[PDB]
RNA sequence: CCCGCCGGCCGCCCAGGGAAACCGGGAGGCUCCGGGCUCUGGGGGGAGUAUGGCCGCAAGGCUGAAACUUGAAGGCAUUG
RNA sequence: CCCACAGCCCCCGCCGCGGAGCCGAGGGCAAGCUGGUGCCAGCAGCCGCGGUAAUUCCAGCUCGGCGAGCGUCGCGCGGCGCUGCUGCAGUUGAAACGCCCGUAGUUGGCCCCCCGCCGCCACGAGGAAACGGGAGCGCUCCAGGCAGGCCCGUUGGAC
């Protein structure tokens, strides 16, 4: 009835990701050097 | 087991008598087998690339029948060219009669220079037109570095016959993606028929084959 | 041919493109004049009014108001985007309006609506939706 | 009014009418990570440069050998790019320009000059080493990476004197 | 009415050439056809020809050997500047190697290459390859 | 009687053209896109409507908008 | 040091804060797993999603683009050979006046080698710069500006 009805999990406090070129050369080593299937659940059950 | 040649042509293929595919072309044979090319063609230096993937229906007394149509192109990135389609209750059947008509059906390109000669040849040799449907393309020399100025579909197939610079124009109902591919096809097939002022001297005709 | 092509033929080309350009939607909408008058916005980029009503294939009830343009005095209909952002609207409440993608013409499935609320009492409504601003000043 | 409103200005780069292509992506990609390029916006500068030789080799090769425009023009792009290093000296035909590519402006660069040379074991070092004023020109200290160096530079450029 | 001759003569010597003919007969001669003629057999397109007198604009028969090409005239003769050549190059024949495009300059009817030879502009009359 | 020439009315048709039906005495010789002249058209409705002007005994004819609205309307052909 | 005086830049000493956001993840268009809601609330430039797994709403995780900038609204150019001189269409999709005569207008076969005039092509004189192009110069680079070292074209600012 009220507006808004359809309007919480700890945040994962973790190193903050390299800022500039070091960004940059993070993803050509992801893409190549690192074994990757981009974005699969089972990258993701690897991952975990 | 091994390739048993089904003609005459194919059989001559399997002995040593022809050694290149210009001797095929120059006499306007045509291939039957998908040997007669992989033999000259052994190596993994063609490629094969999937263009589009359509499907076609038809109604019946219950419910429709479906079927998909597929449409492949091969090239050795050095004059050499091929463009075939394929239809099947399966894809992946479809894709594999697609790719042996176009390695049946190939035409050499043929290349020449914008102003200044110096290296090898680098884009088409003149103006070249092609049509099909509704479709109707241009393909002008540009200059070296010039690049491919063409949309994405048009510039695979010409990066595949091996051209780097070249100015393209397309008119008509070009989202049709057969109709423009079948366009390009013809206007690039079409190169070695072309009368040129270098192709003037004539040469007296050989008795042999 | 169908079109002349004679050596001394310029004005009745000249004639003939002047007549033939007014054929043409857009360029009439554009150069014609009378859509300029008709515009409530009077060829601006976005206008200032005032609440006066809230009101309300795919059956669900939108969210709009009834606003006064003050430069102009004439009234329109502008819809509230964002979910749940009615309530930061009062009825007599100053707004900002601006337009819809399209210029002119509907958008969506929103029947007769071509303006939009962005800003209310001087703050934005996007930023109210996240709570970046707050509206206890009001 | 302020004498300041004559002053010029203007853009130094181009961007791409389609974005999102992908071997566009990866090869720019590709070249950053090699270069130790910082943004995208470096890419860009260095087409506009390429563009601009192009079209002047184009225009001037459109007309004939013997026109004096033509020789004074063409000797004085061949001078340029010879004295900046960007085509080799054996190169003295105008059709060579039309050939060229944006690696070879790039390999120019100070930092691809000093780690050619064995002072540096990366881009990035370079850069991290340039940043922080440790390398000299000739007699004196240059702290922008994107710096150009001439030929008749390159042998020239040596670790700065008063650096720790 | 007739009004362009060369355009009538043109055609015809591309139909007839078209069906691997080997001779054609224009009905309205004159110069500038003449002139065109002569060029395309100095530059090797059409052998010979003959000129029939009857008195009344006389007639003229072609001998062919299949390698024109395409043929054709500029109605409006427009007027070229020395130096707006190759555009029009670029616009209407197929390659910068081959191809030759007629004008006429107060130096009489000459290719273009020869114009730009001579550093000089015309009118356009034709185009052949 | 048959062999022709000019003019006219028709049928089938290779090339060629076209989205195709089909045209081929052209709807050919045209993205390889320039013989000359005149008229008309620019998504569908509102609308051949309103207001003005001319004509007519009248009925009506010629000329002829805008606001607003809408995401398709149409052509040729295939299977049911 | 500079400055009318003060800054700021730059140089010399001592001590020493390293801080990224804005949009999006069905297609056009690069980027995918859980929990809520249930044609409601809402998203959606267009196609479309939502009536119990919602790949599209609301949230968390992960990912993509640009980046000290990103997104939204209106206008202009381009896209558009959908205003078509280059370069559209007019049997059936929108569109050849019912037909003839006819002024203005537009267009008009072939022919004389050398004279005059008009158009045309080339060159030249004359006439503001700034902007634009362009020769040369290491403001640390750059946007910029017309400078600098020494033995300087009479150094140069050509065109
Ligand atoms: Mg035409
Ligand atoms: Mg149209
Ligand atoms: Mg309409
Ligand atoms: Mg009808
Ligand atoms: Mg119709």
């Amino acid at each position: 009835t009220s507006a808004g009805k359809v309007r919480k999990k700890e945040k994962k406090e973790k190193p903050r990701p390299p800022r500039g070129r070091a960004y940059k050369r993070l993803l050509y080593n992801k893409n190549f050097v690192d074994d990757t299937r981009l974005g699969p659940n089972n990258l993701l059950i690897r991952q975990k | 087991e091994e390739w048993h040649p089904s003609t005459k042509l194919g059989r001559l293929v399997k002995a040593g008598k022809i050694e290149s595919l210009y001797d095929i072309f120059k006499y306007s044979l045509p291939i039957k087998e998908t040997e007669i090319i992989d033999y000259f063609f052994p190596k993994s230096e063609l490629a094969e690339e999937v263009c589009n993937i359509m499907s076609v229906q038809k109604q019946t007394t219950a419910g429709q029948r479906t079927r998909f149509r597929a449409h492949v192109i091969v090239g050795n990135r050095d004059g050499f060219i091929g463009y075939g389609a394929g239809v099947s209750k399966e894809v992946a059947n479809a894709i594999k009669k697609a790719a042996k008509n176009a390695r049946l059906n190939i035409v050499p390109v043929r290349r020449g220079f914008w102003g200044g000669k110096l290296g090898d040849p680098h884009t088409v040799s003149s103006k070249l037109s092609g049509k099909c449907g509704s479709v109707r393309v241009r393909l002008i020399p540009a200059p070296r570095g010039a690049g491919i100025v063409a949309s994405p579909t048009v510039a695979k197939v010409l990066e595949f016959a091996g051209v780097s610079d070249v100015f393209t124009r397309q008119s008509g109902h070009s989202r049709t993606l057969m109709n423009s591919v079948g366009a390009v096809y013809n206007a690039l097939k079409s190169s070695y028929s072309i009368l040129t002022p270098d192709l003037w001297k004539k040469e007296q005709l050989d008795h042999v084959q | 041919m169908s079109k002349t092509s004679g050596l001394y033929t310029a004005r009745k080309l000249r004639t003939v493109r002047r007549v033939n350009r007014w054929a043409d939607k857009k360029y009439r909408k554009a150069h014609l004049g009378t859509w300029l008058k008709a515009n409530p916005l009077e060829g601006a980029c976005m206008a200032r009014g005032i609440v006066t009503q809230k009101i309300g294939p795919n059956s669900a009830v939108r969210k709009a108001v009834r606003v006064q343009l003050t430069k102009n005095s004439k009234k329109i209909t502008a819809f509230v985007p964002r979910d749940g952002s009615i309530t930061y609207i009062d009825n007599n409440d100053e707004v900002l309006v601006a337009g819809f993608g399209r210029a002119g013409r509907a958008v969506g499935d929103i029947p007769g609506c071509r303006f939009k609320v962005i800003k209310v009492a001087g703050i934005g409504l996007l930023a109210l939706f996240l709570r970046k601003r707050e509206k206890r000043a009001r | 009014p302020r004498i300041s409103r004559h002053r010029n200005s203007s853009k130094t780069y181009s961007t791409p009418k389609k974005p999102f292509t992908k071997p566009r992506l990866d090869a720019e990609l590709k070249l950053c990570g090699e270069y130790g390029l910082k943004c995208k916006r470096e890419i860009y500068r260095a087409r506009y440069m390429l563009a601009k030789i192009r079209r002047t080799a184009r225009n001037l090769l459109t007309l004939d050998e013997n026109d004096i425009k033509r020789r004074f023009e063409g000797a004085a792009l061949l001078r340029r790019l010879h004295m900046l290093g960007i085509l080799d000296e054996e190169k003295d035909q105008l059709d060579y320009v039309l050939g060229l590519r944006i690696e070879d402006i790039f390999k120019r660069r100070l930092q691809s000059v000093i780690v050619e040379s064995k002072l540096a074991k990366s881009v990035h070092h370079a850069r991290n080493m340039i940043k922080a004023r440790h390398i000299s020109v000739g007699g004196q200290i240059v702290n922008i990476p994107s710096y150009m160096v001439r030929i008749s530079n390159t042998s020239r450029v040596a670790i700065a004197d008063t650096s720790s | 009415v007739r009004i362009n001759v060369l355009r009538d003569a043109l055609k015809s010597i591309c139909n007839a050439q078209r069906i691997g003919k080997k001779q054609v007969i224009v009905r309205p001669s004159s110069k500038v056809i003449i002139e065109f003629l002569q060029l395309m057999q100095k530059n090797g397109y059409i052998s010979d020809f003959a000129v029939v007198d009857n008195h009344r604009s006389n007639r003229i028969v072609v001998n062919l050997i299949g390698r024109l090409n395409k043929a054709g005239v500029i109605s409006p003769r427009f007027d070229i500047p020395a130096n707006d050549i190759e555009k029009w190059v670029v616009n209407l024949l197929p390659s910068r190697l081959f191809g030759h495009i007629i004008l006429t300059t107060s130096q009489g009817i000459m290719d273009h290459i020869e114009a730009q030879h001579r550093q000089i502009g015309g009118k356009v009359i034709g185009y052949f390859y």
